[PDB]
RNA sequence: AGCGCCGUGGCGCAGUGGAAGCGCGCAGGGCUCAUAACCCUGAUGUCCUCGGAUCGAAACCGAGCGGCGCUACCA
């Protein structure tokens, strides 16, 4: 006669619960899958990709449980213009005797240490491989930016086909292609639709997908049949991330930067102001560990026009009060993943879609702010979305000096205009200000048909700097 | 006993505008009561009754509902009205509308007072209602003054002190308006610290507000704070918000911010 | 989540501080040899819940039901 959520609470107590972070662990010593850190926070970062009307967020909340929110009246139901998330726990049985394609599974955040197998006869209790975070990526061909931002963030890749549709999906490709560019191998393939079709055109599916790929980078990319409502072979996707996808070296020997993408402007409607919270910007951190109290500027930032016409840029110096995490506060927050950081910026920095794409950086480092970059540039010859009815899809022309390109250096989204032309190197005017931190991988874009259209890659190798004013 | 006119005179004036319940229709039109002066009745000729041809009698005339009227030339022997409808301008209908209104309400007040005083009306509007209309030109102005100062009471005899203080609690409980004067303030800020000024500025908005008027900016974006008063003269929210809105800039113009204003103080 | 807006007689509008509203609908009747036009009368209301002052409240207000416009997804 005990009630369920008594029961979710002796469950939660005999699993350990959600133990607090130490405050100043030993940091030479915490590797990304220790139990301090992995149990309150994602380590890698997984993105979906795929065509418009397949469903991504529906597989990771088959896969998680968390919802996208999926906001904006209008963009209730078409397409969303930021990245959707989800917390994931791969929980794995340390019975042997169960079969191992079953003894996966994926859990919400909110879950603990050591929850209980529930398989029918199976009293052992589960391990927590790892935490893995979820950054869907729009799939859509105007939002174009959004995707890129998001392959910068995201580190295991999950492509999206359906079954009863055309097999070369053109948005597909371009995604695979624009993950190609920035150095990530790791895609796995997922068939949405098993169900409403046949046995040999599943057959005839995976075939036409094996031929599609065979000379792009990827080689290697394992294949399986997901649903999206009938919740099942769920267990064997946490499988194939658990083996195939390892952690790419990253330590604490780095310097800690920030790549914010999203910005929160956490003021609840109603109350009162004299209990107000401050503004959330949500950044991956690629390099370096945070703690709880830092002082972090926004090296763009503040973007002011002045009378004679010359961009001034303000970087934005901030207090961090908090970096929000898996579910919980944390003390120490682990590079690799999205963390919203809470802090002192006003909160109508944070907004609108004002901190999409930008790089920050902890007090200790000078990042330098580029008007005039030098790039050296690689193309495709033919572009990628386009759905030509028969003909020699679209073949790539070389670059005309002055013309707007969307020029995707990492998150940031600018439209460059293009100052001289090499076989090989380009030089670009922003009139956005963009920042350089190492090497940044670029990814290119411009502008025939109407939307954005992908072309090739770039990586900076010159620039000119603009000196933040004090 | 409903009685006593609303205005100076029993009888109506040269070209003044009224209004009048219709109840009985014989053949060159409707000779009916009045209730803008005492209860008299009045001629409505058919031949100045509408703007568009008369094709119908009994639609345009309505029996037991309100009309607009016009009086021409008023019998001051006997009680008889000339009374117009077609010429009233289409300014002048809503303007009456008002004035007719306006004298109701007084009636409607003191006619509570008389039947539970049981004094007839005549001695009630002749001790108060007069005065108040002599002093502040309406009997609805000096209502709402009564309901703000207390001096509107001196210099005048009521029959009884009594009568007075049920009129006080009558139109304290009935005539009540506190007018809601609301502002937007956009905070287009790009700067350091954001959040701490922003509590600074609620509380050095917050404890100016005074024991009868009290301020409160609420939340409902980031942005655009709300600033709700009750303004209990129409006229002490507007510097109150107006105050609020210089030291919110002289909060902003430090820190490293910028704010602007979207909708200044209203009614 | 909050700020402004609203509450049919079937419908859209109107007064709402004195008790059931207009016009369009529907029914019936009149005019015409006959129809439409025109002219009369109707039969339809818990004018959204709980309450209040008041001889009075759909109406004036408040502790809420429902749906819009707006800020707008507010980790
Ligand atoms: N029959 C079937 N329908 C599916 C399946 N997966 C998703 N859908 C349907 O796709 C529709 C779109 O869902 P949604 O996840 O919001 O699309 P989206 O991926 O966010 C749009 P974009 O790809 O551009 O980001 C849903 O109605 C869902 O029922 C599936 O496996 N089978
Ligand atoms: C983008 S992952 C979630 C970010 C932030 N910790 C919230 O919750
Ligand atoms: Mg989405």
């Amino acid at each position: 006669g005990e009630t369920e959520e008594e029961k979710r609470k002796r469950e939660f107590e005999e699993g350990g619960g959600l133990p607090e972070q130490p405050l100043n662990p030993d940091f030479s010593k915490l590797n990304p899958l220790s139990a301090e850190i992995i149990n309150r926070q994602a380590t890698i970062n997984i993105g979906t990709i795929g065509h418009v009307a397949h469903g991504k967020s529906t597989v990771v909340r088959a896969i998680s449980g968390v919802q996208t929110v999926r906001f904006k009246d209008e963009l209730e139901r078409n397409i969303t213009i930021k990245l959707g998330y989800a917390n994931a726990k791969i929980y794995k049985c340390q019975e042997p005797t169960c079969p191992e394609p079953d003894c996966y599974r994926s859990f919400k955040s909110d879950k603990e240490i050591s929850p209980k197998c529930q398989r029918p006869g199976c009293p052992g209790r589960y391990k927590l491989v790892r935490h893995v975070s979820f950054v869907d990526c729009p799939g859509h061909d105007i939002l174009m930016s959004t995707m890129l931002s998001g392959a910068a963030v995201m580190d295991a890749a999950l492509l999206l086909i359906a079954g009863n549709e055309s097999c070369p999906q053109p948005q597909t490709s371009e995604h695979l292609a624009a993950i190609e560019i920035m150095k990530l191998k790791h895609v796995i393939i997922l068939q949405n639709k098993v169900d409403l079709m046949r046995e040999e055109s599943a057959l005839e599916h995976q075939k036409s997908i094996l031929k599609f790929i065979r000379g792009t980078i990827a080689d290697g990319a394992p294949i399986v049949p997901i649903s999206a409502q009938l919740k099942y072979n769920i267990d064997a996707v946490n499988e194939f991330i658990v083996k195939t996808i390892p952690v790419p070296p990253r330590d604490f020997m780095i310097s800690p930067r920030l790549i914010v993408i999203r910005s929160f402007d956490v003021n609840k409607p109603g109350a009162e102001i004299e209990d107000l919270k401050g503004g959330v910007a949500g950044g991956s951190i690629l390099n370096g560990v945070f703690k709880l109290g830092d002082e972090i500027e926004i090296r763009p930032g503040i973007v002011t026009k002045d009378d004679k016409g010359k961009i001034q840029c303000k970087p934005i110096f901030s207090n961090i009060v908090s970096l929000f995490a898996e579910q919980n506060d944390l003390k120490f927050a682990v590079p690799g993943g999205l963390i919203g950081v809470g802090t002192k910026v006003d909160p109508t920095l944070c907004r609108a879609d004002r901190l999409v794409g930008q790089v920050v950086g902890a007090k200790g480092h000078l990042p330098n702010i580029y008007t005039d970059i030098e790039i050296n540039y690689f193309l495709l010859r033919r572009l990628l979305g386009v759905k030509t009815d028969g003909q020699k899809q679209a073949k790539v022309r070389k670059l005309e000096p002055n013309e707007v390109l969307m020029v995707n250096i990492g998150s940031t989204a600018t439209g460059a205009r293009v100052v001289a032309v090499k076989a090989d190197m380009a030089r670009l005017q922003l009139t956005s200000p963009a920042c350089t931190e190492i090497n940044e991988k670029i990814a290119l874009s411009r502008r025939i048909e109407k939307h954005w259209r992908l072309i090739g890659w770039a990586t900076i190798k010159k620039g000119t700097t603009l000196e933040p004013i004090a | 006993t409903s009685h006593c006119r609303f205005y100076e005179n029993k009888y109506p004036e040269i070209d003044d505008i009224v209004m009048v319940n219709v109840q009985q229709i014989a053949e060159m039109g409707a000779y009916v009561k009045l209730l803008e002066y005492d209860n008299i009745e009045g001629m409505i000729l058919l031949s100045e009754l509408s703007r568009r041809r008369i094709r119908s009698i009994q639609k345009l005339i309505r029996v037991g509902k309100n009309d607009v009227a016009v009086v021409l030339r008023v019998d001051k022997e006997k009680g008889y009205i000339d009374l117009s409808k077609r010429r009233v301008s289409s300014e002048d209908i809503i303007k009456c509308e008002e004035k007719y209104q306006k004298s109701k309400t007084v009636h409607s007040i003191l006619r509570y007072c008389a039947e539970k005083f049981q004094i007839p009306l005549e001695e009630l509007y002749k001790t108060i209602a007069w005065p108040l209309s002599r002093k502040f030109g309406h009997a609805y102005e000096a209502f709402k003054l009564s309901i703000i100062d207390e001096t509107v009471w001196e210099g005048i005899e009521p029959p009884s002190k009594d009568v007075l203080d049920e009129l006080k609690n009558y139109i304290s409980k009935r005539l009540t308006p506190a007018v809601k004067i609301r502002a937007d303030v956009e905070v287009s800020c790009f700067s350091y610290e954001g959040i701490d000024a922003i509590k600074d500025a609620l509380k050095s908005a917050e404890d100016m507000s005074t024991e009868q008027m009290q301020v409160k900016v609420k939340l409902v974006a980031a942005p655009l704070y709300v600033l709700t008063t009750q303004a209990l003269d129409k006229q002490k929210g507007i510097e109150q918000l107006e105050s609020a809105i210089e030291k919110i800039t002289e909060v902003i113009t430090k820190y490293g911010g910028v704010c602007n204003i979207t909708m200044p103080p209203k009614a």
